[PDB]
C-alpha cells in the first residue's frame, strides 16, 4: 500500500476474510503490530481506495481492508457479503459458554437456531448499506465496468484537509 | 527556592548593608515591564527567499517558522 | 529515532557494539529487515546528529550508530575506540580457515600473534581519524562539554538538499 501511494496508483481491495489470525504464535510473532501498519498505511495512503466485498467480512478484517470509516472513497458489497464484528460460529460460542457443556442438546438446537437467526440478519450486507457504511450492494457482473466508472470519476482525487509536516509516525 | 543574593566576608553595619543593596537596588536597570513581545510576521526573512517548488526547507524552515509560537 | 526526528529533539549515540547479532534464529526473525529500517530511520532524520565511540565500533554496528557516512554532524571518539570491518578474533577465525588444522600447536601461536598486530594496528580509532571519517579523538573527560558546544553549533541545522514528496519508503 505505501509503495502504490509513492507511485500514485489507485487502490482496488477485494475483501474475503474472518480478520486477524488467532492464536499466541501469531500474538508473539508481533500481530497487533503487524495489523497496526496495515491499519496505519491504508490510512496514510492519499490514492482513490475503492473496496468490493465478497463474502465475509468480519471484524479488524472489515476495518483494515479498505473500509469507509477507514477513508475508502467508494465501498460495493456483493449480495453474498457478511459485514459483522464476528461470524455466527464465534457469536454462538460467546453465547454459548453462558450455558453449561452441551450434554442437553437443548444447548446444540440453541445453537443452531441462533446461528441461522444471525446469518439471516446481523451476518448481511443490509445492514451497513441501512446505515451507509457501504455505498451500494451491486450484482456481481457490474464490478468490472463500476470500476472504471468509479476511478473515472476519483482519478483527480485531492486527499485532505491533512497537516504537512515531516511524515506520519509508524508503529514499530 | 529562589537564589538569594550573598555576601561572602566581613560583615557590614546595617547602614552598610542598606548603601550596598540601595546602590545594587539603583543598578537594577531594564525595561520595567518584561514580557512576550507582540508577533508580527509581516516581511519575515524566510518568505523573502527563493524555494525550489520541490525544496525541503519549504517544511523545515518556511513552515516551521511561520507555524512556530 | 522516527519520534525524536518528528519532535525535532537533537540525537545523541553513544556507540560500544560488535554489530548484529549472528544466529539463524536472529536470521529467521527479519534482522535483515529490521537492521535495515534501523539504517532507514538514522538518514532519514532531520535532526542534530552527534555520535560519541567508546570501544567497540564494528561493521554494522558503526555504520548504523550514527556514523559519518550515514549522514552523521559530527564524530567524536574515545582512545578506546576501536573501529574496523569486524574484530580481532573474527578477522582470525577467517584466516584459520585456511589450512585449518586447529589441533595444531603452532596455529595457536599465529593467532595470538595475529591478533596481538591486529588490535595494535587495524581495530584503532587511528586509522578512521587519519582518514577523517571521525572528527576527533577526545580525551573522556571532555565529552559533556564537547557535546553542549556541538549542539549549540546545530542548533539551526537545516538538512538538504532534499526532494519533497509524499513520504519515503523503508523496509516493510
Ligand atoms: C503527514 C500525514 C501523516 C499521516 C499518518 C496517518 C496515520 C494514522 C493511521 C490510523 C490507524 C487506524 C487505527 C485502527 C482502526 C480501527 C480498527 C479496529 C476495529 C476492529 O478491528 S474490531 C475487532 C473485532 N472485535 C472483537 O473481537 C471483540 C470481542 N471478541 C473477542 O474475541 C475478544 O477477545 C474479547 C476478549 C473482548 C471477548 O471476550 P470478553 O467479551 O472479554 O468476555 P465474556 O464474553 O466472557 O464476558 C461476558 C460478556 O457477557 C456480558 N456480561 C454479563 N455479565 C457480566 C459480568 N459480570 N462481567 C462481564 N461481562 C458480563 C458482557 O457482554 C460481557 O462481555 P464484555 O464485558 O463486553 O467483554
Ligand atoms: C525522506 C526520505 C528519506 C529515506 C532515506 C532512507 C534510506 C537510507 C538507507 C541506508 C542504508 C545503509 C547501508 C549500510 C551498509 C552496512 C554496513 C556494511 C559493513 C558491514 O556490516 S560488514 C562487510 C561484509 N564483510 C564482512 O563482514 C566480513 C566477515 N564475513 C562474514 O560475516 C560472512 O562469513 C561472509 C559470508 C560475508 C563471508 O563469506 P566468504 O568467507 O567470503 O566465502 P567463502 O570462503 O565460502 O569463499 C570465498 C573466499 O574463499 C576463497 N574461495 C572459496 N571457494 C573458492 C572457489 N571455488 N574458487 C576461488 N576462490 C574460492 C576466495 O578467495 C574468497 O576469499 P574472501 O574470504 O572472500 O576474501
Amino acid at each position: 500500500i505505501r509503495f502504490c501511494d509513492s507511485y500514485n496508483l489507485p487502490l482496488v481491495f477485494v475483501v474475503d476474510t474472518p480478520g486477524a489470525m488467532p492464536g499466541v504464535a501469531e500474538e508473539k510473532g508481533g500481530i497487533i503490530k503487524r495489523g497496526g501498519r496495515f491499519f496505519n498505511a491504508i490510512v496514510e495512503a492519499d490514492v482513490p481506495k475503492v473496496t468490493v466485498i465478497i463474502r465475509k467480512a468480519y471484524g479488524g478484517g472489515y476495518a483494515v481492508m479498505g473500509s469507509k470509516q477507514l477513508s475508502a472513497d467508494l465501498n460495493f458489497a456483493w449480495p453474498t457479503a457478511r459485514i459483522a464484528v464476528i461470524g455466527a460460529e464465534g457469536a454462538a460460542q460467546l453465547l454459548v459458554k453462558r450455558f453449561p457443556d452441551p450434554n442437553a442438546p437443548e444447548v446444540q438446537k440453541i445453537r443452531d437456531d441462533f446461528i441461522e437467526g444471525y446469518n439471516l440478519n446481523m451476518a448481511t450486507p443490509w445492514i451497513a448499506a441501512e446505515r451507509g457504511y457501504i455505498d451500494a450492494v451491486i450484482q456481481p457482473h457490474e464490478t468490472r465496468l463500476l470500476l472504471r466508472k468509479s476511478l473515472r470519476l476519483l482519478r483527480d482525487k485531492q486527499n485532505g484537509p491533512k497537516v504537512q509536516r515531516k511524515h506520519g509516525l509508524l508503529p514499530l | 527556592h529562589e537564589a538569594h543574593i550573598k555576601v561572602l566576608r566581613g560583615e557590614p553595619t546595617p547602614e552598610e548593608m542598606a548603601a550596598l543593596m540601595a546602590v545594587l537596588a539603583s543598578a537594577g536597570g531594564g525595561p520595567a515591564e518584561p514580557v512576550k513581545k507582540e508577533r508580527n510576521m509581516w516581511g519575515h526573512p524566510v518568505d523573502k527567499l527563493r524555494y525550489s517548488v520541490f525544496s525541503w526547507q519549504r517544511v523545515t524552515l518556511l513552515e516551521r517558522t511561520h507555524m512556530r509560537r
